[PDB]
């Protein structure tokens, strides 16, 4: 051939999914709705009840680090103050 | 000569008084004879003209900003009209100097008069003042007013501290590249817009750890060292975490080269550099585009995948063009091209099938905008004798049928020969730099809510808005370019519990936490 490639130096981003099947925080999955979308209300409806992404890469159901993020706010996994990283799974 | 002849007078004057009159004697009479002589030579001696405190100021004389400053310091309110013209003179000197209408400024020459401007000043003070408290004020102050004038100050400085960390070609020692860190930092904590400064500084991460590497090694840990400190850990925690993940990086892709040697399935493996970044410090440069990949990078990508599928499960990659770089060896030598993960495309389509065009790049490749054309433009478009990539229909505009041919133009005899063009510097443009400033004044805005909001429920709560005062005092650096953001986020989040504020029941609110 008249051109051949002999180094490349991509760089190659990433994203961790946490035991992508249940939420540390309340105990119900990593999506399928929470505590607060089961037994607080049935409608469900128009719910952008979505899993929030930290820093520290855990993640649990927006709802319920926001419920958590009331009286503590330092991610019940390690110690880390954790941001917001992501909002979906 | 007035206040030499003054100095001598009030020397007499007082021996005189010591030596022919009683034993105490000068009270009043070194009292009424200051009120005389000073308080009345204060205001015209100093401003008028011809060589007063401006002139002997410019010029640089130390022994008589020395001998006014043992002078005036007897007298009260001398030291406050002093400092005055002083903060006078150091506007007039930063109103031209910060002077703004004309384009054509180097940004490093900028802040390197600054710098000198801010040493000058230090030394007279520490030669004359005595390191007085109140000049100190006065002068920071002073710089801190006529600085914030305009909003490329950060980004100034931001380029600066780059030219200062890419390579410490001036100054090869330690000492003195610390002497000019610290001086650089003391200059940044009289500077407002910080946000872009490290959003800017980020953006010069990205640019030195991403296009080069061994940029200055030990000097970046200088880096992170002098930066835990200034403002306090806050900002700084940011810089640690993104060292921390390219040293991720490096440790990442030695684990590939050698667990490569398990998933190999080909031989595009040659040569491989990849790097592993995370996406909570570095920001897609554009919109990650899905465009084709040469059938040997293919390979290189197939196994870096499987084996970061296979040993380092939980988490998938995804693929992108607008990062890095390659070594095309070209083929009377062997001179090796270079085309930054941009031209490398072009090349392999030009090898699959020569006699290309732009409906050619642009139909069978899935190529993003613009930035294409800037990619495209390295190899043709502004060449020296180094043009390896001609063409037929030579036109500054680019129509749809311009086929493409490859010049031999054996000029460069190194085999290294590399096209760099695009990203000349990094000033970027208005609008995105804008709208990433924005995003950062509401990102600051979310973290006022959470802090006064928790904070109060624990650590003393408000009436209607009083400690809203502390929250903004925490984010004081922090909180110029905002608009009204925190006030319509304070409102979108009245809903639930923990938080009340209501403009129709703003009372006691609860003591939780
Ligand atoms: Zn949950
Ligand atoms: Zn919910
Ligand atoms: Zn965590």
């Amino acid at each position: 051939k008249r051109f051949e490639v002999k180094k490349w130096n991509a760089v190659a981003l990433w994203a961790w999914d946490i035991v992508v099947d249940n939420c540390a925080i309340c105990r119900n999955h990593i999506m399928d709705l929470c505590i607060e979308c089961q037994a607080n209300q049935a409608s469900a409806t128009s719910e952008e009840c979505t899993v929030a992404w930290g820093v520290c890469n855990h993640a649990f159901h927006f709802h319920c680090i926001s419920r958590w993020l009331k009286t503590r706010q330092v991610c019940p996994l390690d110690n880390r103050e954790w941001e917001f990283q992501k909002y979906g799974h | 000569v007035y206040i030499k002849k003054v100095e001598a007078r009030i020397n007499e004057e007082i021996e005189r008084v010591m030596h022919c009159l009683d034993k105490s004697t000068e009270e009043p009479i070194v009292k009424v004879v200051e009120r005389e002589l000073i308080s009345k030579h204060m205001k015209t001696i100093v401003e008028m003209e011809n060589s007063g405190l401006v002139h002997m100021l410019k010029n640089g004389k130390t022994e008589d900003l020395g001998c006014m400053y043992k002078l005036f310091s007897r007298v009260p309110n001398g030291l406050k009209t002093m400092c005055e013209c002083m903060s006078s003179y150091l506007r007039e000197q930063g109103k031209a100097l910060v002077s703004e209408e004309g384009e054509g400024k180097n940004p490093v020459d900028y802040i390197q008069g600054l710098l000198d401007l801010k040493s000058r000043f230090d030394r007279f003070l520490l030669e004359s003042f005595n390191n007085d408290r109140l000049f100190k004020q006065t002068i920071a102050g002073d710089f801190e007013y006529f600085l914030n004038l305009n909003s490329r100050s950060p980004e100034y400085l931001s380029l600066f501290i780059d030219d200062k960390l890419k390579k410490g070609v001036k100054g090869l020692t330690e000492q003195e590249v610390e002497t000019i860190l610290d001086k650089a930092m003391v200059l940044f904590r009289f500077m407002q817009e910080k946000d872009v400064f490290e959003r800017y500084y980020k953006q010069h991460l990205a640019r030195r750890l991403l296009t080069n590497k061994s940029v200055s090694d030990d000097s970046e840990k200088n880096m992170i060292s002098k930066l835990k400190t200034e403002c306090g850990c806050q900002f700084t925690s940011k810089l640690e975490g993104m060292f921390r993940d390219m040293s991720i990086s490096n440790t990442t892709m030695d684990e590939f080269r050698q667990h490569l040697q398990a998933t190999g399935v080909s031989l595009g493996g040659v040569d491989l550099t990849v790097r592993v970044l995370t996406t909570g410090y570095w920001p897609t440069q554009s919109a990650t585009p899905k465009c084709n990949i040469p059938p040997a990078p293919r390979h290189a990508f197939e196994i870096f995948r499987r084996f970061y599928l296979a040993k380092h499960s939980g988490r998938q990659l995804t693929l992108q063009h607008h990062m890095g770089s390659a070594d095309l060896n070209a083929t009377t030598r062997k001179h090796i091209l270079q085309v930054s993960t941009f031209q490398m495309t072009i090349l392999m389509l030009f090898n699959n099938r020569e006699k290309y065009t732009f409906e050619e790049i642009q139909q069978e490749t899935d190529i993003p905008e613009r930035e294409l054309v800037r990619a495209l433009q390295s190899l043709a478009c502004g060449k020296p004798t180094q043009r390896v990539l001609t063409k037929e229909p030579k036109s500054k505009e680019i129509e749809n049928g311009h086929i493409f041919t490859v010049n031999d133009q054996f000029t460069s005899k190194l085999h290294r020969v590399k096209i760099q063009t695009v990203a000349a510097k990094q000033g970027e443009s208005d609008p995105e730099r804008k709208e990433t400033r924005q995003k950062v004044d509401d990102d600051r805005k979310h973290e006022i809510e959470a802090a006064i909001v928790r904070i109060m429920k624990s650590r003393k709560k408000m009436q209607h808005n009083v400690l809203v005062a502390e929250v903004t005092q925490q984010l004081k650096a922090r909180f110029l370019p905002s608009p009204v953001v925190i006030k319509k986020r304070i409102e979108g989040l009245i809903e639930r519990e923990y938080l009340a504020r209501t403009p129709e029941d703003r009372k006691v609110y609860t003591y939780v936490a």
